[PDB]
């Protein structure tokens, strides 16, 4: 399992992009190698070790 | 009231274990003693699970215990929150069972599932963390009912006849899933439950009124429909003006029949622990009201 | 207002008490009679015409007959095959032999052992234990599977290359039940259980206890020992590993009495034992008096 | 030929890209500042925000026209598979048991096997009388009814 | 609902007419019939027939299961229960099973009682401690 | 929507499955070198995977 | 480190508010379009009229 | 104690259909050891016709009467014959008292007002209560009938012995 | 916090109940003018079969008022049923005496607030003191006699899940259950409802349980006391 | 250990080598020769 909290906390580069199909379909249809999806707000990012 | 429970890990907390436990935040775990401070051994069912002995014993031991929610963790410290009756809380689905909007939940010991490759959580030394199953009402009621059916049917029969019936009974299909009861061995607790069931069944057989006895016969003579055809097909092996009609005696007799059926129902219906609001679309988490 | 049967039952009580022995006078037990029993109200009749009694005792004799006649059939097979071979015994059980020994004395000891074993024949003997698993339901299916499996063509290279691995064959470790008789002091052992295997160097048999230790009696001059296989094949052995071979001709008995006398009785579920077949049973129920009973 | 003829009616669904034409200021919208209310659970809090707009029809007659434009593709197979009245009317049974059993067998339809709360609910209140088919390349089944 | 099928006889008519009304602390009501147009609705029909079915199934099943369970450590409850069943058999009778049919019978009994759980449990939702001539209004504590 | 259009070619135990399916064919003499045209239409194990 | 977490929390609030504003604007236009289609009769009837 | 009453009522129930009359037994240290009396699991009983038969088999005769075949495949009609043999055995209720007691004092501490022909004291280090049935094809009961009593322990071991009905009924029935 | 409630009750019922910490029950009545009447747990002791002879004599001596005697007549008039007519209010602590008395009750709260129980009525299934204890009010019906006089108990236990408590109650009360079956067989024209009723009201710490004596009109009673108590009412749940 | 090795090596090519090992009259001695120790992998339908 990758360190998703590192992805969330660290700064990012802003790139406008659009998937060929709808974004939710590309995640649901398993096209990516690994995924982490949450609805609402997961407080896990605020806990660091 | 002890509105908070602190638990301390004696073993070292490697980064992987603490991250894994951080993903479990706001899940459900049971605690026996309700005491303010508890060691890490009692957190979970691993201290009490034993495949050699009854699943009925584990069911009773689980239903007796208290329920708690999870909170975020820190070095050697894990915090548990006891819910208060009537308030609103967030819970995560521990098992693979699907959850739906607007139906109740019950707590039950874990069940065997298709792959049998259950994920292991916090395997600290010879100790392990195992969570109970939070199950919606139909599946839990069905499985408890079918366990009682196993106990009542299997008694005083050879293993050969029992062998087909247990393979028919043990498998439960619920909302596109499949489940199997781990170890349905008869136990003294099941015998006490069966004794109560037999007493209540005989009492309702006795004190039922004449109209209730003869109702389905009269209607099967009168009408004909798929439901009645099925009922007759069940009763086929077993198969005028009433001379007395008495509204007051009928009322009292039906009240006795209701107390009997109310008692017989209690043998099956596990106590509710959660009632749900609408669920996240990934079926992993839900917001629920807690009941005691 | 009326009372239940239970209260008038308990009030009326019992008044008689008799002691009765079994047919063999092995065990004695008492019987109670309740004055309020429905058995009194039925007013049934009773008689014991002597011809029925004689038939009953003759049938009972035929019932106890089942095992002694089988022992005697074993005797008849031993003597008949000894005559047929004409006094020649091939070696069958692995042990060394000495030439400069007075073989006449060990032959006489074999005679004495044969005489002594038969006098102490009992239902506890080996052959009853040998038939014990043969009667059960699993035995017929196992024999069918074994005959089908052993009567099989060698697999073609096609089957060996692809699909299932070589299908498991029978194990060398066989289970036997045995009687051993010692002549130096006239005493017999009748309920023995023993492990058996075929020696790799030469096709003779090796006998071992269930603990794995190699067994010693085959050397002792004063002992002759009896074997029977789980497929009702028969062996008698005298010192020096020289054996007599026959099959137990159990066809002298009717199936009804043979099944009536003994079988490995199959169980039905009771408190504490598993509903799934073959699981390890928990601690025994044991309603006990050593302890205050649980409630 | 049974001695009577049947005419079937069938429903087919299409997915289309509609276009509509509107007149300038042909309808007016009255909107507020969005109002927010607070809800507070154990681990998380949620705010709800609403903006109750209402619209008025600013034109006599019709000020907005729409034309269904483009057929993307058909979802229904346009097949002729027949609707099972046994599924539509599961409650009804023939009076004599054996003739009912024989009709149900010969027609290629299956009666329910055992009593269960799902079967009771299906008979009494109505539910999904038939499961999904094993597979479908030819779209959604065209429900054919016959007079 | 039980009387619904015998509604032609005069005695039944008088009994159901009496049963229509309820009186309670100075108020009197008429509870409308569950029958309409001489027939019974499907929902009341299934409830009533489920209750009758569970009673009937219990009647037959009880003897076999009391005999089977009593093979274990018998008790006073069992013997008095069996005597009650014997009395029932004696007064009624004036004038083996297949294992799959058996398991079907138990499943049917429990599934019939199981849907009755909707109506039998009269769950409480409110408790009140205040009253006024304003009786239209009251103050209560929420429950359930 | 008929059950099948070729009873001898469709069923699991019929001719065209036992003869053509590469996993079933291995139960019989099979030179793997020949590319059977209909191999890809009867490898039920591969298709299920 | 705590200042990093504080900045993250403030930016989470900002993201939520801006995303909710975009959501509300999209909802307004969506509801307006819904009403406009509930009024509009099909082509052939208005052409006849 | 309750076992005798329950079994009497149950045999009253079943008598109209299979015509077995109940017999009540008590067993003591002359029968079985304390260890095996403490772990008793099952008790079984069977009735035999005078000429030699069973309750479950067809009275006239059966294929089981044929000689054993000693073949390799089916030793003795395995499945069907074993089913018949388990069919002919019948089970009965039992209760065991592991504490030592004397019969008369225990019965008087219970509701039974025992009044024997003489107040013969009997001391039993441990007692088991059991009720058995013996069948009469009609209301004629033959004394030549033999009865079987089987006891079963968890490990599969069993012991059994036979009685003559004339000994059990030697005087009780003679009065009637 | 606490949910206060207010009742009126006539003087005749009050004098022994007037000790601040008491438990109160509401009873229905068929008589039109006293539609409802308020009875404390002590007054149930005069009729409870569990209460010993001396305590029953004391209770008979105290509650001699005409209104109280009429209340007991209404209670005894009930044929083999009381829970259909009794409803639980909760614990009380305030009283003002007079020709018509005023007292307040709390139906949910934990704000001294000791709850008092008579020593005759108290039992425990376990002698081991569990740290957390629930307390319940139960009514049990005897059936072996000519007519049913009821039994009354208030009990503390560490068991929370209902079915386990019903299991242990069945285990201890097997005689009453057999008596109920005996009543059903012996008088077939009569149909009793239950063997006993469980009702839940309790949350307290086990280290705060006391034994004490109580006095009224220089008459002396022995009582058991729950000191640091909280009240939570529940539904009358019937068991067999 | 033999059962484990038999389960792990159940690929098609392995069983052919096992057939060739014992399908001939000669013993293992004349059939085999040693090549020392192997130290890299590059997987595929044929591996290096």
């Amino acid at each position: 399992m990758e360190n998703w909290s590192a992805l969330e906390l660290l700064p990012k580069v802003g790139i406008p992009t659009d998937f060929l199909t709808h974004v939710k379909t590309s995640a649901g249809e398993e096209m990516f190698e690994a995924l982490r999806i949450y609805y609402g707000d997961d407080p896990e990012r605020y806990n660091i070790h | 009231m002890e509105a908070n429970i602190f638990c301390t890990f004696d073993h070292k907390l490697s980064i992987a274990d603490v991250g894994k436990l951080t993903k479990l935040v706001a899940a459900v775990v049971p605690i026996p003693q309700r005491l303010h401070l508890i060691k890490h051994y009692q957190l979970g069912l691993h201290q009490f699970v034993d495949h050699t002995r009854g699943y009925v014993r584990l069911r009773g031991l689980l239903r007796n215990m208290t329920l708690t929610l999870m909170r975020r963790v820190e070095g050697n410290q894990i915090l548990l929150h006891v819910p208060t009756h009537g308030l609103l809380y967030t819970v995560l689905n521990t098992g693979p069972v699907t959850w739906e909007k607007g139906d109740a939940l019950c707590v039950l010991p874990p069940l065997f599932h298709g792959p049998l490759a259950r994920e292991n959580l916090l395997t600290l030394g010879q100790w392990e963390l195992v969570l109970p199953w939070i199950v919606p009402m139909p599946l839990a009621l069905e499985i408890n009912q079918r366990l009682l059916i196993m106990g009542l049917f299997s008694l005083d029969r050879s293993y050969e006849e029992v062998k087909a019936a247990v393979q028919q009974l043990q498998t439960i299909t619920f909302r596109d899933a499949t489940f199997t009861i781990p170890d349905p061995v008869i136990d003294q607790h099941l015998l006490i439950d069966m004794k109560t069931a037999c007493l209540s069944m005989s009492m309702v057989a006795n004190l039922a009124s004449e109209l209730t006895m003869t109702y389905v016969r009269k209607l099967a003579l009168e009408d004909s429909s798929m439901l009645l055809v099925k009922c007759q097909e069940l009763l086929m092996r077993l198969d005028a003006r009433p001379q007395h009609v008495s509204p007051d005696d009928e009322i009292a007799r039906l009240s006795a029949l209701f107390v009997m059926l109310r008692q017989l129902d209690d043998l099956i219906r596990e106590q509710v622990v959660f009632t749900v609001c609408d669920v996240s679309p990934d079926n992993k988490s839900a917001t629920c009201i807690f009941k005691g | 207002d009326e009372v239940a049967r239970t209260d008038e039952w308990k009030g009326a009580g019992v008044s008689r008490l008799r002691e009765v022995w079994d047919v063999q006078h092995r065990v004695r037990l008492r019987v109670l009679w309740y004055v309020n029993s429905f058995w009194r109200s039925r007013e049934l009749s009773y008689d014991d015409h002597e011809v029925e009694l004689y038939r009953a005792l003759d049938a009972y004799r035929a019932r106890i007959a089942v095992e002694y006649v089988l022992i005697r059939a074993v005797r008849d097979e031993i003597y008949a095959v000894l005559r047929r071979d004409g006094g020649a015994l091939p070696q069958r059980f692995a042990c060394h032999v000495s030439r400069n020994m007075s073989w006449r004395v060990v032959w006489e000891l074999c005679r004495h052992a044969l005489a002594l074993w038969m006098d102490w024949a009992d239902v506890r003997s080996c052959i009853i234990k040998a038939l014990t698993p043969r009667l059960s339901r699993g035995a017929a299916a196992a024999a069918q599977r074994a005959r089908r499996q052993r009567e099989r063509s060698a697999p073609k290279p096609q089957e060996l290359l692809f699909g299932p691995r070589n299908e498991s064959g029978p194990p060398a470790e066989q289970t036997w039940y045995a009687d051993v008789v010692r002549c130096v002091r006239a005493q017999v052992d009748l309920g023995v259980e023993v492990r058996a295997a075929r020696c790799p160097r030469t096709g003779l048999w090796i006998v071992r206890d269930r603990r794995g230790r190699l067994r010693r009696w085959l050397s002792q001059p004063e002992v002759c020992v009896l074997y029977v296989t789980p497929d009702l094949d028969f062996y008698w052995v005298l010192p020096g590993g020289f054996a007599v071979s026959s099959r137990v001709t159990l066809h002298g008995l009717a199936q009804r009495a043979l099944r009536d006398r003994f079988q490995n009785f199959e169980a039905v579920l009771a408190r504490g034992m598993h509903v799934e077949a073959g699981r390890q049973e928990p601690e025994t129920p044991r309603v006990s008096g050593r302890r205050l009973p649980f409630d | 030929h049974p001695g009577f003829a049947l005419t079937a009616v069938r429903t087919d669904t299409f997915e289309v890209d509609m276009l509509l034409y509107s007149g300038k200021s042909c309808t007016s919208v009255i909107i507020n500042n969005p109002i927010v209310t607070k809800e507070e659970r154990d681990i998380s809090t949620t705010y709800h925000v609403t903006q109750n707009i209402n619209t008025v029809d600013m034109g006599l007659g019709y000020t907005s026209n729409t034309c269904v434009a483009y057929v993307n593709r058909v979802r229904t197979d346009m097949g002729v598979r027949v609707q099972d009245l046994f599924r539509v009317f599961p409650m009804n049974v023939y009076r004599h048991d054996e003739v009912d059993r024989w009709i149900r067998h010969a027609a290629g339809v299956e009666r329910p096997q055992l009593l269960d709360t799902e079967t009771i609910s299906m008979l009494t209140f109505g539910s999904m009388s038939e499961r999904n088919a094993a597979a479908t390349v030819h779209g959604q089944k065209a429900a054919c009814e016959l007079i | 609902g039980l009387f619904s099928l015998d509604r032609s006889y005069e005695e039944v008519k008088a009994a159901v007419q009496q049963l229509q009304t309820i009186t309670f602390r100075d108020a009197t009501f008429t509870i409308p019939d569950p029958v309409i147009d001489q027939h019974l609705l499907i929902d009341m029909k299934t409830a009533c027939l489920s209750m009758s079915m569970v009673a009937n199934l219990a009647s037959e099943l009880t003897m076999t299961y009391v005999r089977k369970l009593a093979l274990e450590d018998s008790s006073m409850l069992l013997v008095k229960c069996q005597e009650l069943l014997m009395r029932l058999d004696r007064e009624r009778s004036v004038g083996h099973v297949s294992p799959d049919d058996e398991i079907a019978r138990l499943s049917a009994l429990f599934v019939m009682l199981r849907q009755l759980d909707d109506l039998i449990r009269e769950q409480v939702v409110f408790t009140v401690c205040d009253v006024s001539p304003d009786n239209k209004s009251a103050t209560c504590i929420f429950k359930g | 929507f008929a059950a099948t259009h070729n009873p001898w070619a469709s069923q699991a135990g019929c001719l065209s499955d036992v003869l053509y399916n590469t996993r079933h064919r291995e139960r019989l003499g099979y030179n793997s070198k020949f590319y059977s045209p209909c191999a890809q239409y009867f490898n039920t194990e591969e298709i299920i995977a | 480190l705590d200042k990093i977490l504080n900045v993250e929390a403030m930016h989470t609030v900002l993201r939520a508010l801006k995303n909710t504003a975009d959501a509300m604007e999209r909802g307004l236009i969506h509801s307006f379009l819904q009403t406009l289609l509930r009024k509009a009769p099909p082509y052939f009837v208005v052409q006849t009229l | 104690m309750e076992t005798h009453l329950y079994s009497d009522l149950a045999f009253e129930a079943r008598f109209a259909d299979d015509e077995q009359l109940p017999l009540h037994l008590v067993l003591d240290q002359e029968v079985l050891s304390n260890e095996e009396a403490e772990t008793l699991r099952y008790v079984y009983y069977r009735n035999v016709d005078s000429a030699g038969r069973s309750t479950g088999r067809a009275p006239g005769g059966d294929e089981d009467d044929a000689p054993a075949s000693d073949d390799a495949e089916d030793a003795v009609g395995g499945d069907r014959a074993f089913d018949r043999e388990r069919r002919t055995w019948q089970r009965a209720c039992f209760r065991v008292l592991p504490r030592p007691l004397e019969l008369l004092d225990y019965l008087r501490q219970s509701g039974l007002t025992v009044t024997l022909e003489k107040e013969q004291r009997v001391r039993m280090f441990y007692a088991v209560f059991t009720t058995l049935g013996l069948r009469c094809p009609d209301n004629r009961l033959s004394g030549a009938q033999t009865l079987h009593l089987r006891l079963v322990w968890p490990d599969g071991s069993y012991r059994d012995w036979e009685f003559l009905a004339r000994d059990l009924l030697r005087e009780e029935m003679e009065a009637n | 916090q606490a949910l206060t409630a207010r009742f009126f009750v006539p003087e005749g019922l009050v004098e022994f109940e007037a000790q601040p910490g008491a438990l109160l029950i509401r009873m229905e009545t068929g008589c039109d003018s006293p539609r409802h009447l308020y009875i404390s747990l002590y007054l149930l002791g005069i009729r409870a079969s569990n209460v010993s002879a001396s305590t029953r004599c004391l209770l008979e001596s105290v509650y001699t008022a005409s209104a109280a005697r009429a209340a007991l007549q209404w209670l005894d008039l009930g044929p083999h049923l009381l829970h259909r007519r009794l409803e639980t209010l909760g614990c009380v602590k305030t009283v003002s005496l007079g020709i018509t008395s005023l007292l307040t009750c709390v139906m949910r709260g934990y704000l001294v607030f000791a709850l008092m129980i008579p020593k005759d009525m108290y039992l425990t299934w376990e002698e081991t003191r569990g740290r957390l204890q629930y307390v319940y009010l139960i009514i049990v019906y005897d059936y072996d006699g000519p007519e049913t006089r009821p039994g009354i108990y208030v009990l503390t236990s560490s068991i929370a899940h209902w079915q386990t408590l019903v299991d242990v109650a069945r285990g201890k009360f097997a005689r009453e259950r057999c008596s109920f079956v005996n009543r059903r067989i012996t008088r077939p024209r009569q149909i009793p409802l239950c063997t006993g009723v469980i009702q839940k009201l309790g949350w307290c710490l086990a280290d705060d349980i006391h034994t004490s004596f109580l006095v009224h009109k220089e008459l002396k009673l022995s009582v058991v006391r729950l000191d640091n108590f909280s009240v939570e009412l529940g539904d009358f749940r019937e068991f067999v």
